[PDB]
Formats: structure tokens, C-alpha cells, sequence
């Protein structure tokens, strides 16, 4: 997994040295997020079971044609299957703002992600359309403050950047 | 590895005798639906890409305990690693129907599964489930009786090429139990 | 037409008489427009040298994080010793025999083009580039774990099945009854045992590795001996389709080892 | 597949026994649509409501 | 070209090929009187949508209780995938009358339909009850002893492709039997 | 190229031997199989503008949601390079017949194809769509023989069990 | 052993993938050969104990220096032995003519021959005398047709090339 | 590598256009010969022990200095190395042959080698006569002019391969001095 703490504590034994004063100066820098992070992790976690209902009427908007047949929306259970598929990506910004890094992400939700979506033919292009429809809905002032806003909002492009 | 023309030579190499007319006409009747047997695999890499799709479906709709919380293909890592789990047995099972045996396929893979598999903690009760899905959809695509896919072929009988492909998929179970 | 004639530019190599001349105005002469396009190629292939030992170290580092597959270390300073041990060992394969210049380039032109599974492109490549293709082989021979130090034995039978095939894969090392220049431990004055010291952590700690990551790579030594030494040697493949520490230890190159 | 059905149309030659080239057959492969229009003049005409 | 007819129904995805006024007598040289048979299948597919009409109303004219609250031709939507269903066998028997062959008939569209109408609470009873007015009513078609409308023909006699056609829908019956 | 001439002298070549006439038994099978299969590449190249306008118009009517904003047929200059992309792939067909193996496309047109296509948002749903429809209308007797109707067909389809 | 189809499936996990349209284009070629060299199997088949003996003192008649002792064939038992020596180079050589290729060949008649031949002192000239005994007697209109009776020797020849 | 095929559309596909009759006549031609063309190849591997031991005595009859002390061909060693460099550039033109294309041997062992020869001191001047040797006993194989042999072949002319085999052979002394 990755994470403030286990990339730098692996160079000390991937060298074969002792614990240095550089990597005690990095877990330092994870102290001023942490009161600055986690406040969005708490957010979202008593948010979802509304926004997993406007973040997937969201993409459907767009694509009306999955409803249409012999593509990926052809029949409910993908959607009703399709509503918990996106319950599986930002239960992960849950795992993955709450550790640092992008850990729960890399390793569970792109690893082979695109080699079971062009075999079962699901369109990478509507979860583009499903949880970047959350970056264009975040008010800095009413939802969470501007540190959610530049962290929250970040972890999301990176998942955009990953799964096109 | 060895062919079914190599078959009898399998047994011609302990038997301090030779293979003449013998055994030929065993192997003669092998040309005659030489034309066959080259026309019975171009159905099967005629749908690579739904074989391997419909079988990991086909437990999913039947056992869908396997991508629950305490699965074993839970996460993308594991079930996209499922499918090239489920394709490579399509693979030298198709190398195995152009040599008449399965000497290809028990020696270059299967040859020991239960050292990789109960080392892994994989699921050997639906892994049968899964290879019946992949038989009853090979039996289906010998014959033209597949719902969905129509094709032209010269007529005549293919039973002996219906119950052959059965017959390599039988020990496959065999290689996990 | 462009002008009155169109001569031979006075830039283009092989122009002069070059035949009573003084020595040195021999090899100035023959030598007359070519030496841009030897540094060209030169500096080309010595950055494919550098490009393919890096994209299989992304297999090494997967998703930012260090396995235990790195582990240059494991006392206080255990990668000084072995920074020069790399590094002096390869000036010493720069000093070989001119029988193993070329033995080492057609061979490397051999094994990749086996390797490189049927693309076009890839083989036009390995034939302009020795450089490339040396570099080709021992980074995906150690990105699958296939050399010697990751395929451990699982029986008790197989440690001698390894012991029979490398003490005589060392027939390429003794040309005869003396050794050769390109098997040496070292030369300082404890880098003899220096070498020792390294190469048992480095088999230990490789022998602790997940269920997923030796099931892996017992295929894909399998799989590599068969299209590398038993093209049809099927009692070869015997040995190499079960028993994989077989098929792993015994090494594609003239290695001199 | 799913209600998708064959669909043919037949055009006969004009005259007996005459080659006619306007003569021409489809066998277009169409999906069956859900027909609600003459499903309400239906239902209406025979017994009550449905409208559960 | 009954093979390059079948590949646009199993292909399963649609596509569309027609006959011109060369290859109509490519297929009067290849199907038995298909004069006879050309003129059987135009006298169904002219005449389907109400010989759909009269095939669940009959069904409602000696069973009123499918229309009663809770029962399966009520609330309109379940009564039109009624009157989607009821030309789906049309539309397939028809071409099964085209093919001279009731294959493309069985896997397409008979294979399953008895386990599907028992998971959606369909009455079997009923169902057979449906087809059959359906094979009552072709045979007055093909033989032209339609009470209401009629049609033209060259004179002659159809009976052969009457027994034909009812050696299809009992294919239907008995898969949903 | 990935041809059964290739493939036997790479196998020839990799155990340091002659030819043997083990592989002069594969040189026997392409004389046999190479008329009916030129006369299925020399009918395509006497019918490659009218076979590659008659398949796109049915990418269009499986899915014509492409030709709404943000997709790939927005626009007449691309609905023109849409036509451009599927008459590539036609051509590589065409050259893949006369060499007798799968050596120009698996090398030129497929090695490569699915990294761009998720990158400029194109699905391959509508590429395999075009082509099944042109692999469907064709009548085994009506247009080439019955060998030529069976090998032809047996390229196009593996286009789509590459792609999907 | 390598002979005509399993060669190309050998190398068509090689690379990993299935077979491809040119891997069958392969397998039609020996079919076009099973009934040419399928004749030549049989005229060794009922012929085998006539030519043992045949060929056998063929080498004999060449070589008086074996029949004073100081060689492996001073007594009856060992010539008796040699006609044994004999019919293991008949039996692998009419396998060849039942699968297509130089498979059985290969492995117990021509690699591993070096050392117990040369440390055995049993000089493969001898050898290659008898196998040109058989070699330099193809009469072919008369024991074969006219296709068995080139393919015949080339698989005789094949100790030839490889031992001497 | 670039075989006679692959060579017919590698020129054709900077055309950016088909291949049509224009140039398929000259390779239906091709596999005319092609039955000519593996009744070729088959007269140069029958005979490949004895034309490699022929020319390294050949090269030598011409040029005694080669075997003297100082001597490139001197010892046990450099004659069993150079027999093992004898017949590798003959089965690689043999693979041209096979191949109908000059694109195996010229990226596998005419990479370099008068790079290499230069760097062991090996000659030249007769590594061309002992290739120029062994290029008249292969025109004197696929047209049956040997003395000691004779290959059954059916009533044809083989001035086809004659100029073309010595075209695999003149490249290769060419591109090593
Ligand atoms: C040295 C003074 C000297 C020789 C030694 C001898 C070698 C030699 N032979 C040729 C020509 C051929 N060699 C051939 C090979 C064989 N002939 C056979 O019949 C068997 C099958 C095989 C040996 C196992 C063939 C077919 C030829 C061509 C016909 C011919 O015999 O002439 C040459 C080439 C001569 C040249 O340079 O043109 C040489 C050097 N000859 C010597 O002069
Ligand atoms: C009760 C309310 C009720 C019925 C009972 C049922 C009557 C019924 N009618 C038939 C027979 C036919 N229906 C036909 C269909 C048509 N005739 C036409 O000309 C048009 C084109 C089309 C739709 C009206 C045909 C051709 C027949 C056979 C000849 C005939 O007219 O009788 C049956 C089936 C035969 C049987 O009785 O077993 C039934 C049950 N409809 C009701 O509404
Ligand atoms: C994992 C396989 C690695 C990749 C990829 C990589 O680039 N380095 C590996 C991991 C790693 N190693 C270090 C530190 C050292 N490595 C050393 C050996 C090299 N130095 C040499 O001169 C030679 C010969 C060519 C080699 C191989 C040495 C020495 C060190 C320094 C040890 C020390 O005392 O500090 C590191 C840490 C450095 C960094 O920030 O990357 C890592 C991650
Ligand atoms: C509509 C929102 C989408 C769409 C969603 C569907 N996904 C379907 C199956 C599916 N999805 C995933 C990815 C996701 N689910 C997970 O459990 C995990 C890992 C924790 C991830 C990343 C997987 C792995 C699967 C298969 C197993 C499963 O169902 O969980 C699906 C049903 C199709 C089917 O599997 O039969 C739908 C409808 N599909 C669409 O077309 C748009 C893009
Ligand atoms: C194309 C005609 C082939 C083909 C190409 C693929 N290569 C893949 C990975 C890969 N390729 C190379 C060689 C290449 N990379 C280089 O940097 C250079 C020159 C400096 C060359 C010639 C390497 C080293 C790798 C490994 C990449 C890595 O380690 O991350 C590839 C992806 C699949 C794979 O990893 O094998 C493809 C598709 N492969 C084909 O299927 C066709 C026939
Ligand atoms: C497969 C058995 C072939 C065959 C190959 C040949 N090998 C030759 C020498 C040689 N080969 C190896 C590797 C191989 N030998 C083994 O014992 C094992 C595994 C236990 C393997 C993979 C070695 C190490 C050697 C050195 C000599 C020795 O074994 O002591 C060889 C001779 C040519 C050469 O020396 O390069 C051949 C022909 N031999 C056969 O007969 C079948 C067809
Ligand atoms: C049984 C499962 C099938 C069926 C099989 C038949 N196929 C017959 C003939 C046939 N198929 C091919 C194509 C195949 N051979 C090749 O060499 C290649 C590619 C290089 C392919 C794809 C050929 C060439 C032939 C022979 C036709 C000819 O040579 O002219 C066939 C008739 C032969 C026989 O009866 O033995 C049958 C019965 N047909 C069926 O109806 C079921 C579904
Ligand atoms: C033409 C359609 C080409 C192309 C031509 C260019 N050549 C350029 C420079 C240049 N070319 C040569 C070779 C020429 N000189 C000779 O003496 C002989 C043969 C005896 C040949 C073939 C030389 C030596 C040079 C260097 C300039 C010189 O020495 O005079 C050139 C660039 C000129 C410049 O850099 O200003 C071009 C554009 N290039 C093309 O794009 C197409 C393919
Ligand atoms: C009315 C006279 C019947 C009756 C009919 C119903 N059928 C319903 C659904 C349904 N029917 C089929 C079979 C048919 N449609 C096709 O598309 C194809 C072939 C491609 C065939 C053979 C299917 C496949 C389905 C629905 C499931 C699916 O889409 O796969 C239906 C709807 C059930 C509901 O809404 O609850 C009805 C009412 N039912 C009756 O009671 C009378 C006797
Ligand atoms: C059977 C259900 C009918 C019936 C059929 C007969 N039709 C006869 C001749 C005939 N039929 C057609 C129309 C048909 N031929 C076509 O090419 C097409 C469309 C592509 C269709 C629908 C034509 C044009 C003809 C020829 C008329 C002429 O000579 O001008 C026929 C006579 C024997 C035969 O030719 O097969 C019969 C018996 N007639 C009946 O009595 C029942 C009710
Ligand atoms: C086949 C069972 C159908 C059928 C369909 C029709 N196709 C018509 C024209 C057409 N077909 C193709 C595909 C085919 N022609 C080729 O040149 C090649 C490849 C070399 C293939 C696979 C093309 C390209 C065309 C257009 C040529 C034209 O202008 O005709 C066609 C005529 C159009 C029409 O009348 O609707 C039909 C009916 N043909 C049959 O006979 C059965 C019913
Ligand atoms: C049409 C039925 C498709 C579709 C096609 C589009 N392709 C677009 C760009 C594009 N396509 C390729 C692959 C193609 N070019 C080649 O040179 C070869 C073979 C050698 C192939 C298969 C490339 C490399 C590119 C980018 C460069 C270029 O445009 O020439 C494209 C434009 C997208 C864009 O540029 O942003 C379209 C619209 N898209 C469709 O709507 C259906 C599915
Ligand atoms: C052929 C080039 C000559 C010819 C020579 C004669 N051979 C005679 C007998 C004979 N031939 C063979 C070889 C043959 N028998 C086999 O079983 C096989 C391979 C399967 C072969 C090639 C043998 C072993 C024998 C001795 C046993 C016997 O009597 O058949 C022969 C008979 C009289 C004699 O010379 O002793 C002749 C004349 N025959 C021809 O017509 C052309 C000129
Ligand atoms: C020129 C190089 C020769 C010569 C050659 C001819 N060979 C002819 C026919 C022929 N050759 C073979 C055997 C060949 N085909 C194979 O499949 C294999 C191995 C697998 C081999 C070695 C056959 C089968 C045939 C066809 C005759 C038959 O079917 O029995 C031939 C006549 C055909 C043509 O002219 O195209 C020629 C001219 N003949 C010569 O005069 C020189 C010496």
C-alpha cells in the first residue's frame, strides 16, 4: 500500500539502513494533514447514501442509451448492480483519505481495471461522467472547507487520470 | 507435445514390433475427417471473446458469494487475474484438439494443479461450476445449434466431435480432485 | 536539372585517391565524412542500454512502493562493498577474449528474437543494437525471477538436480584446467568473503516470498527453459514441465560461467 | 436477445409466367417494440381497468 | 442462400439483405414449390397483426380471468408484452415455413421459454391455449378458408405446407408444455 | 509478420538447424489454400469503397448517440475519419490474406489499438459493430466460393475476439 | 519430437495466444502427404526382416578388418547382435513415415550417438555404409510410387548428414 | 523474418492501396513453383555433410598456407570451428530458399560480420572462394547435373533458381569484404 509512512520506511531497508532523520522529518509533514484531511473522510462517510443516488443519476443523464439495449446499461442489474459499482470507488477515497496515500486505490481499484472492463464491455467513459460530476457539485464554502477542496478534490483526478 | 499420430507410436515404441497396416487404418480414418477436425476448431477461436466472458457470469449468477467481503476475486487485482485464470485453459485445450490427445495440455499445464491452487487457497467447488459452463457452450458451437450464432458449414455428422471435446474437459476436474 | 552539372559533394566519405599516401593521411582519408554517424549510433544504443533496464524495474517498484526483491542492503553500509563489485566486474567482461566479442553479440541476437514473441519492429531493433539486446535479456530474466537467485528448491531431490546441471554449466567457465578471468569474487583484500556475505541474504530473504509470487514464477521458468534450450527435446521437457528449478538455473547465454 | 425477430416482405411478379424485375423479398432482422397504443384499445374492449 | 438467410437471424446483431430479380430464380430453383411456399408465408406475415388480436382475445373470450386484478393480462404493460410475445412466434414460425426447418426456430426462440414462464408467473395452460388458435388460423390461410378476408392465388392445392405448418406450431406447444 | 512460413523457419532457426521437411508439409498446405484465399482478397480489392461506406451506416443505426456533443461523431471531419479508421482496418485484411497469416494485423492495426481508443474516448462496442455487420450479409455461394467464404470470414472475426 | 503440427502449436503457446488462420493452413499440407508417405511406411513394414539381413552382411562385405579379433566382432553372438543394431534404425525410421516429421529421429538415432559410438570404437563409417546400402537401391516405379520413392531417401539420408 | 509474401506488401504498403491482379499474377506464380520450389530445397539439405567437409579441404588444396604453422586453418581447433561456421551461412541461404526472400540471412548473419572477422584476423580473400565453391554444388543440385547423384525429378528447367541461388551467394561475400 502507499502512504506517507511505507514508501519512505522501505528505502531504509531497501538500501539496508537504519531509520534516518530525513524519513523522521516526513512523517512530520503527515502530522499537518492530519487534522486537515481526515475532517473530509468523517464528511463523505455520513454523506453517500445521498450522493450515491445523485452522482448515479448523474451519468445516465449522459448516457441515456445504456438503458438502451445490448450495451452496458441493457438491464438493471447492472445499474442496481450499477449502484453499487460506484458504492465500490468512493468507498475507497474513504480508504484512501484516511491513510494518506493512494494505497487502497492502486492496488484495489486500477490494478486490472481496464482488462475487466474491455472483456464485460463496461464504458470507462461514465464513470467519468459518475464521480467527476462530485468535483463539478463541491462548495468550498457550504459543504467542507477549502483543505477538503484541494485534497478531496485531487484524490478524484487522479482516478480520472487512471481510468482513461 | 505427441499427436494421435504419435499415439500409436506411443505404444510402437515398447512393443519390440513396428506400426505398418496393422494399425494404419486406425489412423487412415483420422485423414478422412482431417477436413473435419480443421473445420471443428475454427468455431471455437471464433468466439474468444465471449467464452471466457459468459463462463465467470455463469457462476456469478448461480454462486455470487465469490466477490463478497471475504472472497477470493474480490477485487480488480483478483477476478481480471480470473479471467487469464479461465482463458488458458481455453488455450491448451485447443492445442490439444488439433493433436487427437491431451499430451500438450496434462504435461505444460496441468501437470500438478493442487500445488498451485490449495496453495492459494483457490475455490475448487465452483471451478468445476466454471468449467461446465465452457462444455455446454463447446457442445453448442460443434453443433449449429447455438441461439445466437449461426454458421456455414458442409453438412454431415459431428458426434464423434461433439463427444470428444467432453472428453478433454472430463479430467480437467480430475487435475483438481 | 538544377545547374549547369550536378558533381558529388566534396562531404561525402570516400571522395580521395588513397593510394600511395603516408600512413597518416591514409586513415584521414578513409575516415573522411563517416565519424558522425558512428557517435550517432553509438549514443543511440547506449540509451536503449539505459531505457529497457528501467521499464522492468517499474515491475520491481509496483505502484511507488519497494519489495523485498531490491534489498541491496542488510548491514550498516552492505551496498558499498557491492557497488564496487558491479562496477569493477564490469570493466573486467570489457577485457575478455576477442572469441567471446562476438559470441557474446550473435548470441544475443539469437535468445531475443525467441523472447520477443513474433513483433516486427522488435527484431529490426535488436539486429542494429548489441547494446539493446544485452540489456533486453537480463532485465526481463530477472523481472520474471528465472536466473539463480529466486528459483529455490521445494524437494529435497531437486538441490542436486541443481547441483548436477551448474557444475557443468561451469564447462563454459575452465576453458581447461585453468580458470578464466570473467569468473572472479573479487580483487580487494576482503572481497573474496565480501561476495559470500551478500550472496546469502540475497537467497534467503528471496525464498520469503507470497504464495502468488512463487506460483507465478514456477510457470514462467517453466515455459522459458522450453523455447530456450528443449526446442524438441522432449525428455528435457520431462524435467522442465514439473520439476521448474531445472528449467530456471541453467542459463540461456554463453555466460561464461 | 431479446424480443428480436425476423421480418420479411413480399412484392410477386406482376403477371404470370413473366420475368419481372421489381420483384423483391426483405428478410431484414427487426426488433418486436412493446406496443402500448393498441394494447389500451385491447384490454378497454374486453373487461376492466388495469390499472393495478 | 438458405445458409446466407439463416446468418442474418442467428448473428445476433441485425443486419439486412434482399433478393433481386436474378436471384428470385435462384431461389425457385432451389426450394420445392416455393411458388406454393412464397405464397403460404406472404398470406402470415400480411395478416399477423390481427392474427394477434384474435389469438389473445379468444384467450380472454374463453378465460376472463387473465383481465381480473392480479391475474397476468392485467395492468397493460404485462398486457402488451402479451401482444409483443404473440407475433415473436409468428415472426419465427414464419420463417421456419421460409427455411423449410424448424432449427433456427428451436434455439432462437423455443429454447427456454418453458423455464421463463414458470419465473414469471405465466399460465402454461393458457399459453398452449394461445398458440393453438394461432395454428387454427394459418391453416385458413395457407388453404385460404379464412371466413372474413381472403386472398389471390394461382389456383392449386397447399395442403402439404398446411400439415407443414402445423408440425411447427406444435413445436411451440410442446416446449411449453 | 506472423506468417506459417515465418513460424516454421523461426522454429528452424532457434535449434541452429537446416530446413527439414517436417515444415516442407506446411509450404504444401499454402498452394492448396492460397487460391481460395487470393480470390477473396482480389474480390476485396475491386470492392473496398462500396463494402466500407455499406458498413459504417450500420455503426451508425446500432448506436446513433454518437453524433450528439462530446462524442465521436459531433462533426462532419471526423464522421470522415471514422470512415478513414474502418477502411484501414479493411485494407490490413486485405493484406493479410495475401500473405496467408494474421502477420500485418496483430502487428500494425491491433498491437496498440486499445490504449488509444480508451484514451480519446472512443469504444471499440462501435468498431466490432461495423465490421459483424459486414462479415453477416455475405452469401458463401452468391459472391466468392465456398472456401473463400469460410477463410475471409474466419479474419474478420478475429478481429473481434481481439478487441472484445 | 518435432514433426508437422506439433511444431506449430509449440510455437503457438510460444508466444501465448490461440491458433491463428495461417497454424491451419499448416495442418492441411501433411493430409495432402498422408497418402504419399503413408506407402512407404508400409513397403518397409512387410520388407523389415528381408532387409536386415540384407544389408546387414552388406557392411561385412566392406570391412574384413572386423572379422579378426581384435575388435567387438570376433564371435557369431555379436553379429548376431549387430542385425539387432540393425533393426532399431528400421523401427524409428518407419515411425517418421506415420507422423510427417523428423521427430523420432532426432531423439534416439542421431543426439547421444557421439559416445557410444566413438568411446565404443563401433566407427560410424561403418554405420553410414549399410544406411547408403539401403539408399543407393530405391527402385521406384517398382518397390513405391513416384513420390514415396523421394521422401523415402531423404529420411535415410538423414543419419547420413547427422553421423558422418 | 521478411519473407517472399510479407515482401510483396511491405512495398505495397507505402502505397497506401490493395493488392490486386496487378502484381498476384507474378505471385500466383510463385505458388506455381512452388511445388518446383520445395522440390529446390530439398536437393541442398540431402547433401549438406558432405559440401561443408567438401570446401574447408577445397579451400585448402588451392591455398596450402592455410594449414601451415602461423596459420588461420591451422589447428584442430580453428578447422572445428570453421566447420561450424561452414554450414551455418548455407542453412540460412537454404531458409531464402524456403522463404523466397533474401531477408533471413542479411539481418542474422550478415549483421556484421566483416565487423567480426576483422576483429579474429580471419581472411577474406578465402572465406569468398570457399562460398563461391559451395555455390556451384548448389546450381548443381536443383538442376541435376551432379556426378555422384542424381535426384528423380518430372521433365522441367531449373534456369528458375540457378541465377537465383547464386544471387543468396554472391550478397554474402559481398557484405563480409
Ligand atoms: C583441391 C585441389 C580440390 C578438392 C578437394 C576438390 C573439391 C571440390 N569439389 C568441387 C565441386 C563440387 N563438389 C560437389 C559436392 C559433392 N559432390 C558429390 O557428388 C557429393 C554429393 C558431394 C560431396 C559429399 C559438387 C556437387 C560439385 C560440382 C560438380 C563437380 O564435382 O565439379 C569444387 C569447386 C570447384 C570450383 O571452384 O569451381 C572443389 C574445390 N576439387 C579440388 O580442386
Ligand atoms: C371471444 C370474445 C372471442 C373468441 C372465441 C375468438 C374467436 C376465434 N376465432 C378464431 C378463428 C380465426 N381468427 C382468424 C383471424 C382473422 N380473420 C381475419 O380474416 C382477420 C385477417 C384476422 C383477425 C380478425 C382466422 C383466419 C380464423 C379461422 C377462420 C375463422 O374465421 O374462424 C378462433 C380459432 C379457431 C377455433 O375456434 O378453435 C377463435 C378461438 N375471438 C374472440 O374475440
Ligand atoms: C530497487 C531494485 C532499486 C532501483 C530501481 C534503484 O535504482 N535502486 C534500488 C533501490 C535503492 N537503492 C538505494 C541505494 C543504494 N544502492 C546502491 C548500489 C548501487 N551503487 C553502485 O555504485 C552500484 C554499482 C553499479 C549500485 C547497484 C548504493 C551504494 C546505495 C546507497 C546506500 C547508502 O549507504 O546510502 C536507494 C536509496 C537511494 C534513493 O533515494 O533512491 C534505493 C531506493
Ligand atoms: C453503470 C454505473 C456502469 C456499469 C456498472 C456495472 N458494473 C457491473 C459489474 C462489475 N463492476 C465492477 C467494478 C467495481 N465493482 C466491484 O465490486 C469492484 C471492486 C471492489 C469494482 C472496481 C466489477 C468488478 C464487476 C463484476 C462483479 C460485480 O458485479 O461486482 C455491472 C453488471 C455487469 C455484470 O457483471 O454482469 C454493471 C451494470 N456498467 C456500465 O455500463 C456503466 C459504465
Ligand atoms: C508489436 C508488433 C508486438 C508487441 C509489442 C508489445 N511490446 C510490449 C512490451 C514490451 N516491449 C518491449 C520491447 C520494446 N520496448 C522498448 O523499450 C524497446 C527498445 C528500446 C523495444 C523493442 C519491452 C522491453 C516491453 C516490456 C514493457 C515493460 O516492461 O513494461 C507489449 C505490452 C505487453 C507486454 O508487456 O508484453 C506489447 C503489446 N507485442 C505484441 O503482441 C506484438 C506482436
Ligand atoms: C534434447 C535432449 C535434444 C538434445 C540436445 C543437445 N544438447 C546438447 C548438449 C548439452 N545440452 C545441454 C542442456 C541439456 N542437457 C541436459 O543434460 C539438460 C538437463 C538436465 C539440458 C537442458 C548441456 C548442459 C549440454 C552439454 C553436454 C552435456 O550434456 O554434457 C547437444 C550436443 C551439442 C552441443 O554440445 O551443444 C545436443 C544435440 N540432444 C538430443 O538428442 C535431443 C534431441
Ligand atoms: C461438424 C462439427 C460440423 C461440420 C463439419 C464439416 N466440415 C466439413 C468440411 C471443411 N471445413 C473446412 C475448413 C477448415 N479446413 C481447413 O483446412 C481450414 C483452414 C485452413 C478450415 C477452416 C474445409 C476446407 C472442408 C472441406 C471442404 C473442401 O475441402 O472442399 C465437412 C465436410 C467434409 C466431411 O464430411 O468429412 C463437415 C461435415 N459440418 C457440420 O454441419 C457440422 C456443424
Ligand atoms: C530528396 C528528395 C531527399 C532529401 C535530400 C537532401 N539531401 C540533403 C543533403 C545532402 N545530401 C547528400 C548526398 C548527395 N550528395 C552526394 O554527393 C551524393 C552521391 C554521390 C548524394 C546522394 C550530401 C552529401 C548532403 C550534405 C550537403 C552537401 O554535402 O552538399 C538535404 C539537406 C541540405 C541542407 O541540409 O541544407 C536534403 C533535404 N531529403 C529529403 O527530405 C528527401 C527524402
Ligand atoms: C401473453 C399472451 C402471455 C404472456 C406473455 C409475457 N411475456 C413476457 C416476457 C418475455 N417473453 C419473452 C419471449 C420472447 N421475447 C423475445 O424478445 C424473444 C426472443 C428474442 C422471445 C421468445 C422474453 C424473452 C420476455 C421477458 C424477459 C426478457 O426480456 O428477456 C411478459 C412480461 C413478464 C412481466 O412483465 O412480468 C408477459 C406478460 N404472459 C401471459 O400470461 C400470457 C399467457
Ligand atoms: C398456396 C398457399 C396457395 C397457392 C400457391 C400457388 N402459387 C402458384 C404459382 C405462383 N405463385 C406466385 C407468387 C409467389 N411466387 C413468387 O415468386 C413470389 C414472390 C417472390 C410469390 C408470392 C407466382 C408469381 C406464381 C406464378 C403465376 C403465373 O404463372 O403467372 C401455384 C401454381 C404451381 C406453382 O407454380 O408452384 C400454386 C399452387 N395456390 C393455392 O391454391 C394455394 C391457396
Ligand atoms: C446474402 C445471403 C444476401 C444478399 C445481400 C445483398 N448484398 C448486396 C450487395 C453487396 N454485398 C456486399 C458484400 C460482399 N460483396 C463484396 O464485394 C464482398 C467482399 C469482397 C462481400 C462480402 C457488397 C460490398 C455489396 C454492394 C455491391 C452492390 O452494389 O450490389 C445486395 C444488393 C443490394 C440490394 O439489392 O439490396 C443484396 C441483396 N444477397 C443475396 O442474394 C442474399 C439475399
Ligand atoms: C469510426 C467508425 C469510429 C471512430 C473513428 C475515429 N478514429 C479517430 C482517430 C484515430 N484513429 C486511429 C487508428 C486508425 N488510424 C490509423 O492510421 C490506423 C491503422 C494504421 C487505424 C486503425 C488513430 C491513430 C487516430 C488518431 C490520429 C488520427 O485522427 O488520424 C477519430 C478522431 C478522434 C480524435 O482525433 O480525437 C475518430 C472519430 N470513432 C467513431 O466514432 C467510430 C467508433
Ligand atoms: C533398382 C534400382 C534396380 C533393381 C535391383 C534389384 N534388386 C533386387 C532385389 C532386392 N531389392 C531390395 C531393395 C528393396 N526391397 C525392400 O524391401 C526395400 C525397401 C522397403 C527396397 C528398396 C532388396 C532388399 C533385395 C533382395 C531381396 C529380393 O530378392 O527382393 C533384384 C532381384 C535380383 C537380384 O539382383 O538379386 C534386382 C534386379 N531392380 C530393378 O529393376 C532396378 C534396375
Ligand atoms: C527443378 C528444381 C528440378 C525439377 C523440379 C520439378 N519438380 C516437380 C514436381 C514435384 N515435386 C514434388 C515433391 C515436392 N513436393 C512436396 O510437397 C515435397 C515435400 C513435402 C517435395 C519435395 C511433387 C509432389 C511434385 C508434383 C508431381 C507429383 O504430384 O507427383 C516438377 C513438375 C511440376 C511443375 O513443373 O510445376 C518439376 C519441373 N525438375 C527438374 O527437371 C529439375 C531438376
Amino acid at each position: 500500500m502507499k502512504s506517507v509512512i511505507t514508501t519512505v520506511v522501505s528505502a531504509a531497508d531497501a538500501a539496508g539502513r537504519f531509520p534516518s532523520n530525513s524519513d523522521l522529518e516526513s512523517i512530520q509533514g503527515n502530522i499537518q494533514r492530519s487534522a486537515a484531511r481526515l475532517e473530509a473522510a468523517e464528511k463523505l462517510a455520513g454523506n453517500h447514501e445521498a450522493v450515491v443516488k445523485e452522482a448515479g443519476d448523474a451519468c445516465f443523464a449522459k448516457y441515456a442509451y445504456l438503458k438502451n439495449p445490448g450495451e452496458a446499461g441493457e438491464n438493471q442489474e447492472k445499474i442496481n448492480k450499477c449502484y453499487r459499482d460506484v458504492d465500490h470507488y468512493m468507498r475507497l477515497v474513504n480508504y484512501c483519505l484516511v491513510v494518506g496515500g493512494t494505497g487502497p486505490l492502486d492496488e484495489w481499484g486500477i490494478a486490472g481495471a481496464r482488462e475487466v472492463y474491455r472483456t464485460l464491455n463496461l464504458p470507462t467513459s461514465a464513470y467519468v461522467a459518475s464521480i467527476a460530476y462530485t468535483r463539478d457539485r463541491l462548495c468550498v464554502p457550504r459543504d467542507m472547507s477549502a483543505q477538503a477542496g484541494v485534497e478531496f478534490s485531487a484524490y478524484l483526478d487522479y482516478l480520472i487520470n487512471a481510468l482513461s | 507435445m505427441l499427436d494421435a499420430f504419435s499415439r500409436v507410436v506411443v505404444n510402437s515404441d515398447a512393443k519390440a514390433a513396428y506400426v505398418g497396416g496393422s494399425d494404419l487404418q486406425a489412423l487412415k480414418s483420422f485423414i478422412a475427417d482431417g477436413n473435419k477436425r480443421l473445420d471443428a476448431v475454427n468455431s471455437i477461436v471464433s468466439n474468444a471473446s465471449c467464452m471466457v466472458s459468459d463462463a465467470v457470469s455463469g457462476m456469478i449468477c448461480e454462486n455470487p458469494g465469490l466477490i463478497s467481503p471475504g472472497g477470493n476475486c474480490y477485487t480488480n487485482r483478483r477476478m481480471a487475474a480470473c479471467l487469464r485464470d479461465g482463458e488458458i485453459i481455453l488455450r491448451y485445450v485447443s492445442y490439444a484438439l488439433l493433436a487427437g490427445d491431451a499430451s500438450v495440455l496434462e504435461d505444460r499445464c496441468l501437470n500438478g494443479l493442487k500445488e498451485t491452487y490449495i496453495a492459494l487457497g483457490v475455490p475448487t467447488n465452483s471451478s468445476i461450476r466454471a468449467v461446465s459452463i465452457m462444455k455446454a457452450q463447446a457442445v453448442a458451437f460443434i453443433t449449429n445449434t447455438a441461439t445466437e450464432r449461426k454458421m456455414s458449414f458442409a453438412a454431415g455428422d459431428c458426434t464423434s466431435l461433439a463427444s470428444e471435446v467432453a472428453s478433454y474437459f472430463d479430467r480437467v476436474g480430475a487435475a483438481i480432485s | 536539372l538544377t545547374g549547369y552539372d550536378s558533381k558529388s559533394s566534396p562531404n561525402f566519405p570516400n571522395r580521395a585517391a588513397t593510394r600511395e599516401r603516408r600512413t597518416v593521411s591514409f586513415n584521414a582519408r578513409v575516415a573522411r565524412n563517416k565519424s558522425q554517424a558512428k557517435k550517432i549510433l553509438e549514443k543511440a544504443d547506449e540509451f536503449f542500454a539505459r531505457s529497457v533496464t528501467m521499464q522492468y524495474k517499474a515491475f520491481a517498484c509496483p505502484n511507488g512502493v519497494y519489495d523485498i526483491q531490491c534489498t541491496e542492503g542488510t548491514v550498516k553500509g552492505a551496498a558499498y562493498e557491492k557497488r564496487a563489485m558491479a562496477v569493477s566486474a564490469a570493466f573486467r567482461a570489457k577485457q575478455a577474449s576477442p572469441a567471446a566479442k562476438a559470441r557474446a553479440l550473435f548470441e544475443n541476437r539469437r535468445h531475443a528474437i525467441i523472447a520477443s514473441h513474433e513483433c516486427q519492429h522488435e527484431e529490426d531493433l535488436f539486429v542494429r543494437f548489441p547494446k539493446l539486446s544485452a540489456a533486453y535479456m537480463m532485465g526481463k530474466t530477472e523481472a520474471m525471477r528465472t536466473c539463480s537467485r529466486y528459483v529455490v528448491p521445494d524437494s529435497l531431490e531437486e538441490e542436486y538436480m541443481a547441483a548436477s546441471v551448474d557444475r557443468q554449466m561451469k564447462e563454459r567457465a575452465c576453458p581447461g584446467g585453468v580458470y578464466a578471468s570473467s569468473c572472479v569474487e573479487g580483487n580487494a583484500k576482503g572481497q573474496a568473503e565480501q561476495a559470500r556475505v551478500a550472496a546469502l541474504a540475497t537467497a534467503f530473504r528471496s525464498a520469503q516470498k507470497s504464495a502468488s509470487k512463487t506460483t507465478a514464477e514456477r510457470y514462467s521458468s517453466a515455459a522459458y527453459g522450453r523455447d530456450h534450450f528443449a526446442h524438441g527435446c522432449s525428455y528435457e521437457e520431462s524435467v522442465f514441465n514439473t520439476y521448474p528449478a531445472t528449467a530456471a538455473a541453467m542459463r540461456s547465454k554463453s555466460y561464461n560461467y | 436477445i431479446r424480443n428480436k425477430a425476423p421480418a420479411m416482405e413480399f412484392r410477386r411478379p406482376s403477371f404470370a409466367n413473366t420475368e419481372d424485375p421489381s420483384a423483391y423479398f426483405m428478410l431484414q432482422k427487426e426488433t418486436v417494440p412493446l406496443r402500448m397504443a393498441l394494447a389500451e384499445k385491447l384490454l378497454t374492449k374486453l373487461g376492466r381497468k388495469g390499472d393495478g
